[PDB]
DNA sequence: CGCGGACGAAGCCACCATGTGGGCTGTCGCCAGGC
DNA sequence: GCCTGGCGACAGCCCACATGGCATTCCACTTATCACTGGCTTCGTCCGCG
């Protein structure tokens, strides 16, 4: 249901990031920390209307809006997958590291709502840095759905990433 | 017969002991995640250390076979000689043809499938078994399948000596069940009294040539660190290291030693990027006749923060102290050291003024 | 056999350690965040400064093969013969075929996958070891996958040549583990005693050439900076730094050189934009033979405030002092060396007039 | 081969150096919170000094094609092969096509994405180096996506010219890493000697025509202001200072030139309303060889009040600097020049009776 | 919290009356912006932040334009709803807003009496209960107060906007 | 020499699916007058 | 005894800004290791111990 406002957020935002500068600089100085840093007071005015009414699905909304400004300005430029689909054709196609990004993903399936926060900017924006496409609503969806899921949507990640490594492999033959 | 030692003991930003993936691991106690440090892990640092104090060394290899091919041809034997006696050794013992060994690998001697646990002198003693039957070795080394030559009785009895270190953790042996030794001490997972999320450091190591044009990193990853006041138990069953060792003397040396390197020793991981050497805030060693008790359930309710943990760690595992005294009654010889002299943390039994007068104390009182 | 030392000091607005985002780095330590300088950053301070001060540098490279083909070029080479001969030197080492490279880059030479760490007088002796061996070169060059010639014990044992750097920290290589030395020196984070919160300083580029008399920027940022009372500690293993160097008299002059560096050297990192350099506060070096005791724990109660944070952190590291020398006793050889004057400090051992005196008299006495 | 300067400067009520929401800066030092001057305005304040006293003038612009386009206009261009000849000057160099470009403006020339950092008679040469190519930039002002005609060494070696300014500051440039300076200066963060709580100052704007009915002002507010005694502090790297300009003598200049501008500049933030035009009650220059020292310290402990802190904290800088030289032993040459002559501060070296007189002997103290 | 909200209640309509009532007490509560609040407010009092947190409302709220003196949402709200209606300005009343949600607890108590009379003055609705505990929420938590005013503050605003529209 | 314990002898069979929540608490203004 | 009312005098109104700007490159590792044991039958023979 969440996808909604998620795709609405996704929307604004791509079209903010491109048209007007200062809300997106206003965005990025907030990625990586929760709502409550005063760095963060700056991106209300873009974020707050989208959130439906647990800090989770706040931290989801604001955190993916932040890491989606901060993308360098390459990226910027230019079913539904997860990020371990995106991973994967990170891997495959781009030519990253294969035994480093899927210890990395299998590093970030192990974090709580806190430590994910803490680990997915880094990841995202390298992935991002090689013009990887990552559909921003699904990870928002499951950014919020990280908090009460222990593994539920991790694995879900997780599965999609080597089925689909394996699938890109076995139709290159 | 109980001797059982708490200890809280502060560490920065050490990450001590790492996971598979590099971050520390974690236990979710009393529904909070508090970082832990493995209890093999301090357990190693502790033999390491008190086999280095204590003087007797103790081997828990894979590679036994290689290790008596050198004292064979350190004696005089030819190479293939050396390894051919090797083999008989570890093949004579055992119920099955010898003891299993793994895949060979080229140029070296192959491991055994379990790792031996035994004295340094005792392997060289099994050299010198080897060594006396050199001619039937020679005989079985030019046929085909050779079979264990050597007298079982003989090895199994080398294989059965003890180390400080073996009559203290004890071994386990799954083709040799006689040599099997029931290990003294309980060694507990140190955890955090409180909660602790895992700190993220990311750092780049730098390309040192300049580039002529492009100057980036050479290098970049993110290492995970966390920081907290461990709380830190550990057993030992005086009856069975008394009947380890057999006689009253060593184990009295061996628990007093173990005790020491419990309060000393630290696990070494990653200590040369943060120098995580600490002495434990308290230590509080109490010599039990009925049955050890942790005070872990002490810390289940994690603490909540924004203030120095260590007092009130310390006042919080007083009060511990005192209701299970209370709770469970006994006339167990209690006492304590501490660094913090802002409380007297009265039901921790007498005080001493430093850690090897406590140790010295308890250990005389058992 | 263990010299540890420990400074109090201070750096006014600085952010000299920044973690991806532009914070400084911070720790959650005692349950209030309080900033921190990684440990990685003052130690290449220290070693910059330790290598420059003592003449030989050590390099920490990505791209040895380019600069083995400077040399070979400046020796008389063609640059495809260079190009070739360098692809050598690394082709003909390692267990696997060759040292791994990463993608080819175009007009220039590969990266090896793995971070070198040699001096740079070995790397001129590595392009002699392939200069001698020109014409294999040359044959080998014109196949398709040349092999490894050049012989593999030659550069194995150019690839072991320490530095005083690779003596005191060590070194790490995957493919070559005969190249890993283990450093002697432990480099503890230095946090802040006090908790910090993180200091937004908005800032603007004005740009010139106004367009139509409006004000309007250039540019507008804000950049995060902190200040704040640093604890730091630091070990080193003269049993380890003894061993790597070989003689007593190098590991004499790299352990005084060190801790020099230790009290001199600052991160440099954005200090263009905030002038932090400063002195240490307080120092104080131990020479304990027992092993190293970092006082990290005498802070992990933050300080509350308001008034000056030197004069207690200085206190309170004494008193700390004093009661880890009640509680573990010991023999160690302290000395310490103090800017303020308003207090004794007893506990911290004979006080020195002044830094280099104290590090004469502890290296000295080790 | 350090030269360090310290400084202590009372600022009545100024608020010279504002945050985005109109409040003085401040540091929580020390425990206790104290205003300060980002160093980046004071050092530009120092930085237009410098170059109105030398003479020569770098420019850090956002929109070089279009003084370019003057330029070329100037020497007889059409307006449309102007700019189309100084987009052709930023096309023509960087690693990738060009150096990128912000979004098209209507009726004036984009602005680059990253502050150029040039003196004026360099970007008066890339107009030449345009202007000479005038017919193959015809040529391509035709095409649809024009490519990098001009040649890309004489450009860079254009965009390496430096600047006194550009020597003793350094400049960035992420696209052309060979354009980068190393500066030459390292400029702290003035704060105060004492805490400072901001005084808020409310105010109204009179409206002159009075209507019926209404006495009512024409704006009302509150703006924000503090003062106090700020702690000053730079160093000059004079091995890159002299590795920058090449030749000692620029750089003795530019030495000498910086430090009077440090002593005598003030940033200019609300100085109309509030004249702070103040010089510094003491300086103390130090000539060090192996490393410079901030006195920042010192002051740490906040001073606490009611008494006048220009003589305390002279005084606690003096002994702060007497324990350091006693702490930290070196041969380095100071000295300092104070208004006070209330104390004779025994540990700053040898006193001079001026500020230019101090200035000129430190400096050849240090060649 | 819940707690501290029903005294905020019974010391609004207790100080309400009190502030129609008589002009001797009210003067005296509106000299603070000292011992008479401490003779009135004082029983209304279950930390040194819920104390000031009191007083200054009650201070504050005695210091109304008889306009607005004679006539559950906070403050965030309050300015988007006195952006909506009056008029006033919201780029400067926003400036306004992060400027208070930056200061501590003895700084909001600097920005905000003037920022608050100037609601009353155009008699924008302002639950003082809730602005009260608010406050008092400051010296324990400040930052989950502040951007729970910044956030509702843009949100309503644009709710109203959809109404608008 | 006798008894007890341990070991040995077999017969052995293999292109694409996921949604949930709600339960705990207390307070004044004081004094005087009238009913 | 309980409930209700009262305790010099304590001001009013008007007012609340416009505009502009918000960076860009680069870089992301290797190696080695990866347990055993057993939870069938009866009987006979051999070896060890007493």
């Amino acid at each position: 249901y969440i996808l909604q406002h998620a795709d609405a957020l996704v929307k604004r935002v791509s079209k903010l990031i491109v048209n007007e500068p200062a809300a997106r600089a206003a965005l990025r100085r907030g990625v990586g920390l929760a709502p409550e840093d005063p760095r963060m007071l700056a991106a209300h005015r873009v974020v707050a209307p989208y959130v439906p009414v647990v800090h989770a699905v706040e931290r989801a909304f604001y955190a993916v809006a932040a890491i989606m400004a901060a993308q360098p300005r390459s990226a910027r430029d230019q079913r539904r997958p997860n990020l371990g689909v995106s991973l994967a054709q990170a891997v495959f196609d781009k030519g990253l590291n294969a035994d480093s990004t899927e210890q990395r993903l299998h590093l970030i399936a192990r974090q709580n709502l806190d430590g994910v926060h803490r680990h997915l900017p880094r990841l995202v924006l390298y992935l991002r840095s090689d013009q990887v496409h990552i559909d921003w609503g699904i990870l928002i969806r499951d950014l919020a759905r990280w908090g009460h899921t222990p593994r539920h949507v991790a694995r879900e990640w997780v599965q999609d990433y080597h089925r689909t490594l394996e699938t890109l492999t076995r139709q290159a033959e | 017969t109980f001797v059982d030692i708490h200890a809280i003991q502060t560490l920065p930003y050490s990450n001590i002991n790492r996971d598979d993936l590099g971050s520390p691991k974690t236990v979710v106690y009393g529904g909070k995640e508090r970082t832990r440090v493995s209890s093999q892990s301090w357990k190693r640092a502790v033999r390491h250390e008190v086999e280095a104090r204590l003087g007797d060394k103790a081997v828990r290899t894979r590679r036994i076979i290689s290790e008596i091919a050198k004292r064979l041809r350190e004696r005089g034997w030819d190479a293939d000689l050396a390894d051919a006696g090797a083999r008989q050794v570890v093949l004579s013992v055992g119920k099955k043809s010898g003891i299993k060994l793994e895949k060979e690998k080229d140029s070296e001697a192959p491991a055994t499938s379990v790792l031996f646990y035994l004295p340094v002198p005792a392997i060289d003693e099994l050299a010198a078994i080897a060594d006396e039957h050199r001619d039937a070795v020679a005989k079985e080394a030019a046929k085909k399948t050779p079979k264990g030559i050597l007298p079982a009785d003989r090895i199994t009895e080398v294989l059965k000596s003890r180390n400080v270190s073996v009559n203290l953790f004890g071994r386990m042996l799954a083709e040799l069940p006689s040599t099997e030794v029931d290990g003294a001490v309980q060694f507990a997972h140190a955890f955090t009294v409180h909660g602790t999320t895992v700190e993220v450091d990311f750092f780049t190591a730098v390309d040192d040539i300049p580039k002529e044009n492009d100057h980036g990193s050479g290098h970049m990853n993110a290492g995970q660190f966390s920081a907290g006041t461990f709380y830190r138990y550990a057993n030992v069953n005086l009856d069975r290291l008394v009947e380890n060792t057999g006689d009253a003397q060593t184990a009295r040396t061996a628990v007093a030693e173990f005790l020491r390197a419990f309060l000393s020793t630290v696990p070494s991981g990653k200590q040369n990027a943060t120098a995580a050497m600490t002495l434990p805030d308290l230590v509080h060693i109490a010599v039990r006749f009925d049955r050890p008790i942790s005070f872990a359930p002490a810390f289940e309710t994690a603490l909540y923060g924004s203030d120095g943990y260590t007092l009130r760690a310390c006042q919080e595992l007083n009060n511990y102290a005192e209701r299970l005294r209370e709770v469970w009654p006994d006339d167990a010889i209690r006492g304590y050291a501490t660094v913090e002299n802002k409380t007297d943390l009265a039901a921790l039994g007498e005080r001493y003024d430093s850690y090897p007068a406590l140790i010295d104390a308890m250990v005389a009182a058992a």
